[PDB]
């Protein structure tokens, strides 16, 4: 080992599960769950059969108010729906020990395509899935429904949607949870592209769970850009289990401590936390009081710091109900400690500026959309590496129904097709007993 | 009651008298 | 090419809606004529009452 | 009260009852009376107080010939009064003074 | 069979006995009517079936016996005890202790439906479609079965005139059909209507009424409905307790406890007839619309001719959505008109108002009072605080707690009652010691014209003619105007003596209230 | 446990930060107005009528069990179910009592469930209506974070922090909300927050002496308290940039032993 990090695990419900975990056992490149959710949302992929059947019904190719008369096809995908699954599994599969899981979703109108990993093995990015369900639905539809030569294209309009003029899938038919490589923010953003409002349906509605999702994703994105490594690894690491995983119980402790409190009384609980934990010790005391405060563990401080942001969205949100308040916690918690103790906030001011960027997107006319389609994919919430995004979680699963941009009216597709996934409604306690399972080989 | 009806003429703030520059021209 | 690459369209029934609903803002068709005045003078370099 | 220009001052009784005798009050003088001397315990008797412009009757005078825990002298809160002195030697006049009648004073330091 | 037991059950709030020995059951269906005075303790009993917090027993329990889906999730009525389920396992058998036995409570207390009193439980900004489908697909029926139950639901509240109108735009009994609409659609187990009628009017009452025999009886669902209207309660159950400061006074039959509560009432005082002197308002051809482009036009006022006479009771009777709360926001000055001329007679001048200003329509503000429909008090505050500091009474505080123990009294609220209320918070009242408290507020600075939109609603025949007499004795005293929106005809009657006729935002005829009344009927 | 300290610094300006900071501090008031009062000026809902939901009550929507969710007591106009308003002000830089920051710093240590704006001429707080109400009473109006002459509550046009006050020492406003009855020499609001006009002005109280002002101000200024005068506040700052500019080159104890 090269750690000596230990960790006590703790469930959702604040139950101790396990005692001295290492802290690389919760780690991406190490941790079994991690890897499945990773290897799931490469290869799962969802296709919309009434939305087929509705486009070419009325010719509806195109996109935003498009539709080409003449070009219509009266297919019933939603009648059929077993045929066309059973010929677009046939079509995918590799091998007969192999995934390639095609499931009906909502009887009929939808489908939960699973790409087999044989695919994906021989290829150098995540979008061969999409690029072989659209193939396997259009030879599938050609089939079934005996449509002449001349209309494969408008059955492929339908299917993927102006792909090649514009190189993406913009009227179509066929989802999936990461965006095309090309249309990314930087290098290795591609797994930061799963918006809060997902993963909150995924989770449904439950505060740990689309916490542990959202920190999750985001310090695997973090250590595929290159920035966990070497002497980042360990402060992202600790941030992933204090931030995401409840490490030693810090959110639910400062959560219960500050059940009638407000954003300053979360940050007294945590400074006195982190020097009673020894994180933080007396730098000076100045002329006029005020001693100075300087972290005797850099990284330990910026967990706690980060549990405690988590702690005190939870908190302000809960106490108004409402999810609009994310941005402006974020921001006065980590102004609040820094000229309390006179140590850096959380991620070194990056949490702060993405906090600004927070409320300058969701709170004005310049203001763009709610607090539900954050994800690191954006420009305006790229900036802290996964350290501000998952308390957004905690802030939208406390929201109480006052919200344009609820998960009910952006994610419910989501959350039908990716919540049949122990892992993924629950990567919580599966992440806690992936780490278990994995904890002496350290 | 007496004491109510001294207490409503020996307090009563009106506002135009108070206030002559908004309820008074 | 010049007034094809200085068109674009934007639909006005979702904004409509929120503000009925959501902001509690009546709208007519006075107050669509109004909204039109405002952006016309304002698209090319206005600025109102400033 | 006058004290300024002549050696006795008159003081007007503006609203009486029991044991409390308000004063009547200068819509010119009464502009910085920011909180001043706020009763910390309760207030004995004898003491002559000020409404702070806090309250909404700022600048009446007021003293009561007994002490109690929660108003002063004038009607009004601990945070809306201040303290500015005391009667010592003459007293039982301000409870057979009618409203309206002018009691004079003397300053002994 | 047997749906829910209630043991001796003693809620008490600090050695002050809200409720004492309670005791009765419910089968699978059956109407109970709980029948008693105004604080009583009715709505403490339903919220304390309901399970809302702070309403735990302090002696007693209460049992729910029903069945349970013990994986899928669901409870059910106990009648599906014994039924292979949707999902597998099948319906066991439940006898839920509440305030006890978790790991049922989140589940069953789904599948209970409470109508709370002058609240709505409404989205608001959802229009009225909006909250019947969402109801609906919280729990039961399905995109087909939600869609046409819907429409036959907005059939029963006949609330088809406002389909796509916005529920937050309606008023008041509109607002109560719609949380009624969508208490229906959950298919619960009990159903507990706090005043389920409200303040409305007699046609929509028995429309109401209708609407809730079709639905809950047929389905054999159990409701416990609260009125303190006896006819309402007779009407609607067929066993029925009677309750008075806690203690259950009668139980038996609904006919023989309402036949004992009629004989406990106290007739009216039929005030002596006073004089009026000038006219004092004038209201010409005023008018308020509602344009939108998405639903058309809502011509709330339809040019009203009105004119009020100095000290006098005017009435304003009418069906509900007739325009009676429009035109006291006009009269108030609240709301502008659209069109028409609105003017006030201060001593000898004529104040044009439909004009904002000191100058203007402030001038006569100042002596303008208005006890709203949907009221409110600073839950914040102490009684004594929304009395004194919340409007600005003019005086210093230590005489402010004598005038609001004078105003209180004069309210009708005795004098023990008013020392004891004034260091209390408005949720620690009851929803028409609330409405006196919110009558004494509007009265305590004493205007002029003063409007009373609905004085009772949620109060005993001899609360409301403490109300009446209250009135008729600050108008006679003080020569109060006095603006009267209601719906309780007797009232109008003893109270009112030129009540007018609303009906779709038109005065139809003024006159005496019995000329009124035989116009009506 | 933790006693905490809230702002270095051993000036007046420091002192008064740290008492915003404190929500122990008890503010002190310099000013009654009536509960209906700041309501009419907040221009939000008539005074006397019930306040409108946006959801039902919370008991009456249904949610899923969550331990963590309903670990946190909801205030009361979130129970209820009413909407988010706002309240915003406007700070004067001539030795306002509070300053944007330092109200954004103290609303969010103070109250539960609000949100703060901080703009250079702005600071708005959005809470649940009833309770905005309560607060903006309790601690926003009749305390000494405001003075009716060179502190204003105001929406829509906002701009004067950084101009010179007026004959009278009020702030410039270019909607003229507030006026100065030379008569009474106090502060009447005669429109609302948004610009609206009221039909019976209100009387804010008068404007706070200058000589208090310069005791009670958080501003740092040249002709006041300067932060020369502070090196305190400045030594704070530059460990936080300097702690802020180790972690973010190389997170380990041994870099940030040049601290
Ligand atoms: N939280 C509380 N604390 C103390 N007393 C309370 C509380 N809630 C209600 N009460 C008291 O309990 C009594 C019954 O109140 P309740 O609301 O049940 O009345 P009710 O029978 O429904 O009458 P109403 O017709 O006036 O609505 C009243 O005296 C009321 O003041
Ligand atoms: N802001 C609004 N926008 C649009 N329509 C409205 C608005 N307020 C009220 N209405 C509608 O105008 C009509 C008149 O409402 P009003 O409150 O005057 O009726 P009412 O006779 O007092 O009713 P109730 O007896 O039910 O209290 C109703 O149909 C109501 O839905
Ligand atoms: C990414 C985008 O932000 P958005 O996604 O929130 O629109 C980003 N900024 C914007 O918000 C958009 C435009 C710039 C507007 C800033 C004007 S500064 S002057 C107004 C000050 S105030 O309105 O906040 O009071 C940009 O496009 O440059
Ligand atoms: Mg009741
Ligand atoms: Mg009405
Ligand atoms: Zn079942």
């Amino acid at each position: 080992v090269k750690y000596e990090d230990k960790i006590s695990l703790y469930d959702a419900k604040g139950n101790l599960v396990a005692e001295n975990v290492p802290l690389e056992a919760i780690s991406p490149l190490y941790n079994p769950t991690i890897k499945s959710m990773v290897k799931n949302i490469k290869r799962t992929v969802a296709v919309n059969l009434a939305g087929i059947e509705g486009t070419l019904a009325a010719g509806k190719i195109g996109g935003k108010g498009c539709q080409v008369p003449g070009r219509t096809l009266d297919i019933s995908a939603v009648s059929n729906a077993q045929a066309i699954a059973d010929e677009v599994e046939k079509i995918l599969k590799v091998s007969e020990d192999d995934d390639t899981a095609v499931k009906i979703i909502n009887g009929g109108k939808q489908l939960a395509v699973q790409v087999p990993t044989a695919r994906l093995e021989v290829a150098a990015e995540y979008s061969v899935s999409m690029l072989s369900t659209a193939m396997a639905l259009k030879e599938a539809l050609i089939k079934t429904f005996n449509i002449d030569m001349f209309d494969g294209s408008t059955v492929h309009a339908a299917i993927v949607g102006n792909y090649p003029q514009v190189m993406d899938y913009a009227g179509g038919n066929i989802a999936s949870l990461l965006g095309a490589p090309s249309m990314m923010e930087g290098l290795g953003y591609a797994l930061r592209n799963i918006p809060v409002n997902h993963a909150v349906a995924t989770t449904k509605k439950n505060m740990m769970n689309a916490i542990a999702f959202s920190s999750v994703m985001e310090q695997t994105a973090t250590f595929e850009m290159g920035d966990a490594v070497g002497s980042f690894e360990r402060q992202h690491l600790l941030g992933l289990a204090y931030q995401g995983l409840n490490a030693d119980n810090l959110v639910i402790d400062f959560i219960k401590a500050n059940a009638k409190g407000t954003v300053g009384s979360v940050v007294e609980t945590v400074i006195d936390r982190a020097i009673a934990d020894g994180v933080i010790v007396v730098d000076k005391t100045m002329s006029s009081g005020f001693n100075m405060y300087k972290p005797a563990d850099v990284n330990k401080w910026n967990a706690y710091a980060a549990a405690g942001l988590v702690a005190a969205v939870a908190v302000s949100c809960g106490a108004a109900r409402a999810a609009q308040n994310v941005a402006s916690v974020i921001l006065y918690f980590n102004d609040i400690l820094e000229y309390e103790t006179g140590l850096p906030g959380v991620d070194y001011g990056r949490s702060m500026g993405t906090a600004v960027g927070f409320s300058f997107f969701s709170h004005s006319i310049y203001g763009g959309g709610g607090p539900g389609i954050f994800n690191g994919n954006h420009v305006v919430t790229r900036h802290s590496k996964g350290f501000a995004i998952p308390p957004v979680c905690a802030a939208m699963c406390a929201d109480a129904g006052t919200q344009m941009f609820s998960p009910e009216h952006t994610s419910g597709l989501v959350g039908s097709v990716y919540s049949a996934f122990d892992e993924f409604r629950e990567p919580m306690k599966y992440v806690i007993e992936g780490a278990l399972s994995i904890k002496d080989q350290f | 009651r007496l004491f109510l009806k001294a207490l409503k003429e020996k307090f009563e703030e009106d506002p135009k008298e108070k206030y002559t520059k908004f309820y008074t021209f | 090419w010049d007034d094809i690459r200085r068109t674009v369209i934007v639909g006005m029934d979702t904004a409509h809606s929120v503000l009925e609903k959501r902001l509690g803002v009546e709208v007519t068709p006075e107050t669509i004529n109004e909204y039109m005045h405002t952006i016309n003078h304002s698209l090319p370099g206005g600025a109102v009452v400033q | 009260t006058g004290l300024t220009t002549k050696r006795i001052g008159t003081l007007k009784i503006y609203f009486k009852h029991d044991d409390i005798s308000m004063f009547e009050r200068d819509w010119d003088y009464s502009k910085g009376l920011l909180p001043e001397n706020t009763p910390e315990k309760s207030i004995d008797s004898g003491i002559i107080a000020v409404t702070n412009m806090v309250k909404k009757y700022k600048g009446y005078i007021g003293v009561r010939t007994s002490s109690n825990d929660k108003y002063g002298p004038t009607g009004e809160t601990f945070e809306g009064t201040n303290i500015v002195g005391k009667v010592v030697k003459n007293s039982e006049i301000l409870k057979s003074v009618k409203q309206g009648e002018n009691i004079y004073i003397l300053e002994v330091n | 069979m047997l749906l829910l037991e209630v043991k001796n059950v003693s809620k008490s709030y600090g050695d002050t006995e809200v409720l004492k020995n309670v005791s009765f059951e419910l089968n699978e269906g059956d109407v109970m009517g709980v029948l008693g005075r105004s604080g009583a303790g009715k709505s403490v009993l339903l919220h304390m079936l309901r399970g809302m917090e702070g309403y735990e027993p302090t002696s007693g329990q209460i049992i729910y016996h029903v069945a349970y889906c013990p994986h899928c999730e669901n409870v059910e009525a106990p009648s599906q005890v014994g039924k292979k389920c949707e999902c597998e396992t099948e319906y066991v058998a439940k006898s839920v202790d509440f305030w006890n036995n978790n790991e049922i409570t989140y589940a069953l207390k789904k599948k209970i439906a409470i109508m709370l009193q002058r609240t709505f439980a409404l989205y608001g900004e959802k229009t009225v479609a909006e909250n019947i489908m969402e109801a609906l697909t919280a729990a039961g029926y399905e995109g087909k079965d939600a869609t046409e139950w819907a429409l036959n639901l907005i059939k029963m509240v006949k609330l088809e005139h406002r389909v796509a109108h916005i529920s937050r735009d309606l008023s008041g009994g509109e607002k109560q059909r719609v949380v009624l609409a969508r208490q229906i659609a959950k298919n619960p187990v009990i159903f507990l209507a706090d005043e389920p009628t409200g303040t409305l009017d007699p046609k929509t009452a028995k429309f109401v009424h209708n609407a809730l025999t079709e639905a809950v009886i047929k389905h054999n669902i159990a409701m416990v409905i609260t009125s303190h209207w006896p006819e309402v309660i007779e009407e609607l159950c067929q066993k029925a307790i009677w309750l008075d400061k806690g203690e259950m006074r009668l139980v038996g039959e609904s006919k023989h406890v309402v036949e004992e509560f009629m004989k406990t009432v106290t007739s009216m005082k039929e005030f002596e007839k006073v004089e009026v002197k000038d006219e004092l308002l004038k209201l010409e051809n005023v008018e308020k619309r509602y344009v939108s482009v998405d639903r058309g036009i809502v011509k709330a006022v339809d040019g009203i001719d009105v004119s009020i006479n100095e000290k006098e009771i005017f009435g304003l009777v009418g069906v509900s959505g007739a325009g009676k709360t429009t035109l006291s926001k006009i009269i108030a000055a609240v709301i502008p008109p659209s069109k028409g001329n609105y003017e006030f007679r201060l001593a000898d001048e004529w104040v044009d108002m439909t004009k904002v200003g000191p100058l203007y329509r402030g001038r006569a503000k100042r002596y303008i009072g208005m006890l709203f429909q949907e009221y409110s008090l600073y839950p914040h505050r102490t009684i004594l605080y929304n009395l004194t500091e919340s409007i600005g009474l003019e005086m210093p505080g230590e005489f402010a707690k004598m005038k609001a123990e004078h105003t209180l009294v004069s309210v009708g609220f005795t004098e023990e009652e008013a020392e004891n209320m004034l260091e209390k918070h408005p949720s620690e009242l009851s929803v028409g010691e609330k409405h006196r408290v919110a009558l004494a507020q509007v009265l305590i600075r004493e205007p002029h014209l003063i409007l009373l939109d609905e004085p009772t609603g949620t109060m005993d025949p001899i609360t409301r003619n403490q109300v009446a007499e209250s009135i008729q004795k600050s108008r006679s005293e003080l020569d109060q105007t006095y603006v009267i929106v209601s719906h309780d005809m007797d009232f109008v009657l003893n109270v009112c003596d030129r009540a007018a006729l609303v009906r779709g935002g038109k005065i139809i005829k003024t006159g005496k209230p019995d000329e009124i009344v035989k116009i009506l009927s | 446990a933790y006693t905490p300290q809230f702002y270095p610094g051993a000036t007046k300006v420091a002192e008064n930060r740290r008492n915003h900071l404190n929500p122990n501090y008890e503010l002190e008031k310099l000013r009654e107005i009536p509960d209906e009062d700041v309501v009419k000026i907040m221009g939000h809902r008539q005074p006397g009528e019930d306040y409108k939901t946006v959801h039902p009550p919370l008991e009456e929507m249904d949610f899923v069990e969550d331990y963590a969710r309903d670990l946190v007591e909801p205030l009361n106009g979130a129970k209820e179910g009413h909407r988010v308003r706002y309240i915003q002000f406007a700070d004067s830089m001539y030795f306002a009592p509070a300053q944007p920051y330092d109200r954004s710093r103290s609303y969010m240590s103070r109250l539960r469930g609000v949100d703060a704006g901080t703009l250079s001429g702005r600071q708005v707080v959005e809470c649940r209506e009833s309770d905005l109400e309560e607060f903006s009473k309790n601690i926003l109006m009749d305390t000494e974070l405001f003075d009716p002459a060179t502190s204003g509550m105001r929406g829509a046009t906002v701009h004067g922090h950084s101009l010179r006050l007026d004959e009278n020492g009020m702030m410039f406003d270019a909607l003229q909300r507030c006026v100065f009855d030379e008569k009474t020499g106090h502060v009447m609001y005669v429109k609302d927050q948004v610009g609206k006009p009221l039909d019976a002005p209100v009387d804010v109280g008068e404007p706070i002496p200058e000589a208090k002002l310069r005791e009670i101000t958080t501003i740092y200024r040249n002709d006041g308290v300067a932060m020369r005068a502070d090196p305190d506040v400045i030594e704070v700052v530059k460990r936080i940039h300097r702690a802020r500019t180790l972690g973010g080159y190389i997170p380990t104890n041994e870099t940030f032993k040049g601290l």
